[PDB]
RNA sequence: CUAGUCUGGCACGGUGAAGAGACAUGAGAGGUGUAGAAUAAGUGGGAGGCCCGGGCCGCCGGUGAAUACCACUACUCUGAUC
RNA sequence: AAAAAUGUGAUCUUGCUUGUAAAUACAAUUUUGAGAGGUUAAUAAAUUACAAGUAGUGCUAUUUUUGUAUUUAGGUUAGCUAUUUAGCUUUACGU
């Protein structure tokens, strides 16, 4: 009866300095509620960021896979 | 006995009397044990006061 | 309803930190009440009786047109027969101050012809009802009414206070007063299990300090 | 369901896995990873008939409802992963996707990249069916 | 009706850490209906007693019971746990 | 409405709390017009009366004079504005 996506914080996604753009986006992360850890729940995730979104003035057809 | 002292702290006389009766036996022994525990509770209260 | 045992109820002579005044002090009995409603039908009141009453300070109204009126003037109280009653009209109650001014009254042979009237109850439970049993004659017992019996009542503060001790009279006369005081309080104590939380010690005036 | 980040500088991104077969249509909006979802609707919720779940008008209404629910949570831009039936049978999306991609565009949702994530098999087992085929 | 078998409870049979819920203790802040120069703090208070001949607010004008010298109390947070 | 005071132990009619009334418009109208709801009731909202408790008081409850007579009647609930003269709101201080 309660809205499920209410107690969800937003953590910004960072990229290494070898590329151009630092920030990527945000993803809903639950709070550290007692026993469970938000850093433990945010352990294995994989995003999909294209090369045109990663580096500015290059080609667009190539892509990569970014693990966090 | 420490549990009975905690029941005396939370002040449940009927449940404490039934528990002491179930532990030791007869109601005379339970009534004497409850008065002895109340006496040593007053002694510990006097010791905590001074 | 079980607070008791008089094995170690002694050594009350330590009163140097409490009493360092010139005059004599009033050691009082107070208690913290629990499970009590102030407004509704829950009423905690009674008359605790002492044998050797130490020193209750209160004023006594004296009326009469007899030898009592002539002998009460040696007490150096402002005694006056009819103009004192004329001073206390129904105006001192319209004025916000309390129009009582006396904790005791007179019921003697001078007003025995005026007392049998419809006026019955009142502040009898509060303890302002004169009688012949407690010496309200006021020609000789006016000085002795300084040493009078005690009583207690309740109010909206939800607390209790009564005067049971005075560290003139020694503590040997006060220990039996303590015995009789707790003996009448246990007997006079609706359903209420263990109202006694912590009996207080008290003197005339001062600052807080814990001792049981 | 609120976005604390700046509205003018950067718009909140998501993705939609638009499934459109011949008799079924999903509108499943998830995050950029894909593990945590946002919303998902079916054709059976709108139309109480299994014969026309892949309908253009019902797909338009479902896309507008999902776009309104997505603007309630505050995600502005979406990538479009256009799934199909896939597998060994067919490689053709349904007709409801042509209406739904126009509906979510006209509803006021920003459009990012559009690509297919259809599970296309290279070399697999025997296809479901006899030698003679579909007889009608 | 039972051997046999299954399950539950009782003693043998304790310990360290994290998380959730309840209870208690030592302390510090803690009190603005009308009205009054002032958190009226509190009731029996006491017109006075303390300290070094002198120091304070009074009694009270005004509030429904007014300050020093004796008690933690109805009750709101901080709060360390043998 | 304010004042002698014998009184009822000198002494007033209770801002509070608890039980009772029997008072306390309908309509417009946000689902709803209708018969109740869950008005209303029960029965801790309150202004008046009764009894209890006591915050309010010694419960219950008593008497003399004054307010006579200038009996009056009219009117202000006087504004804001202007250096002064004077001008001049059926009272807005969301309008």
């Amino acid at each position: 009866v309660v809205d499920p996506f209410s107690k969800k914080d937003w953590y910004d996604v960072k990229a290494p300095a070898m590329f151009n753009i630092r920030n990527i986006g945000k993803t809903l992360v639950t709070r550290t509620q007692g026993t469970k850890i938000a850093s433990d729940g945010l352990k294995g995730r994989v995003f999909e960021v294209s090369l045109a979104d990663l580096q500015n003035d290059e080609v667009a057809f190539r892509k990569f896979k970014l693990i966090t | 006995e420490r549990r009975a002292m905690e029941l005396l702290k939370v002040s449940k006389d009927k449940r404490a009397l039934k528990f002491i009766k179930k532990r030791v036996g007869t109601h005379i022994r339970a009534k004497r044990k409850r008065e002895e525990l109340s006496s040593v509770l007053a002694a510990m209260r006097k010791a905590a006061a001074k | 309803s079980r607070d008791t045992l008089y094995e170690a109820v002694r050594e009350v002579l330590h009163g140097n930190q409490r009493k360092r005044r010139k005059f004599l002090e009033t050691v009082e009995l107070q208690i913290s009440l629990k499970n009590y409603d102030p407004q509704k039908d829950k009423r905690f009141s009674g008359t605790v009786r002492l044998k050797s009453t130490p020193r209750p300070k209160f004023s006594v109204c004296v009326l009469g047109d007899q030898q009592h009126c002539d002998e009460a003037k040696a007490v150096d109280i402002p005694h006056m027969d009819i103009e004192a009653l004329k001073k206390l009209n129904k105006n001192k109650k319209l004025v916000k101050k309390l129009a009582k001014k006396y904790d005791a009254f007179l019921a003697s042979e001078s007003l025995i012809k005026q007392i049998p009237r419809i006026l019955g109850p009142g502040l009898n439970k509060a303890g302002k009802f004169p009688s012949l049993l407690t010496h309200n004659e006021n020609m000789v017992a006016k000085v002795d009414e300084v040493k009078s019996t005690i009583k207690f009542q309740m109010k909206k503060v939800l607390c209790l206070a009564v005067a049971v001790g005075h560290v003139k009279m020694t503590d040997d006369e006060l220990v039996y007063n303590i015995h009789l005081a707790v003996n009448f309080l246990v007997s006079l104590l609706k359903k209420n299990w263990q109202n006694v939380r912590a009996l207080y010690i008290k003197s005339t005036m001062g600052k807080p300090q814990r001792l049981y | 369901s609120l976005g604390p980040q700046v509205a003018e500088g950067e718009n909140v991104f998501g993705v939609c896995h638009i499934f459109a077969s011949f008799n079924d249509t999903f509108v499943h909006v998830t995050d950029l990873s894909g593990k945590e979802t946002i919303c998902r609707v079916t054709g059976g919720m709108k139309v109480k008939a299994d014969r026309d779940e892949s309908s253009p008008y019902a797909a338009m209404l479902a896309a507008q409802d999902v776009a309104q629910r997505c603007k309630e949570l505050g995600i502005t831009a979406l990538h479009i992963k256009l799934r199909a039936t896939g597998g060994n049978r067919t490689k053709t999306p349904g007709p409801g996707a042509q209406s739904a991609l126009r509906a979510l565009a006209r509803s006021g949702m920003k459009i990012g990249r559009i690509e297919d994530v259809t599970p296309i098999p290279s070399d697999s087992t025997r296809r479901k069916g006899g030698r003679r085929g579909r007889r009608l």
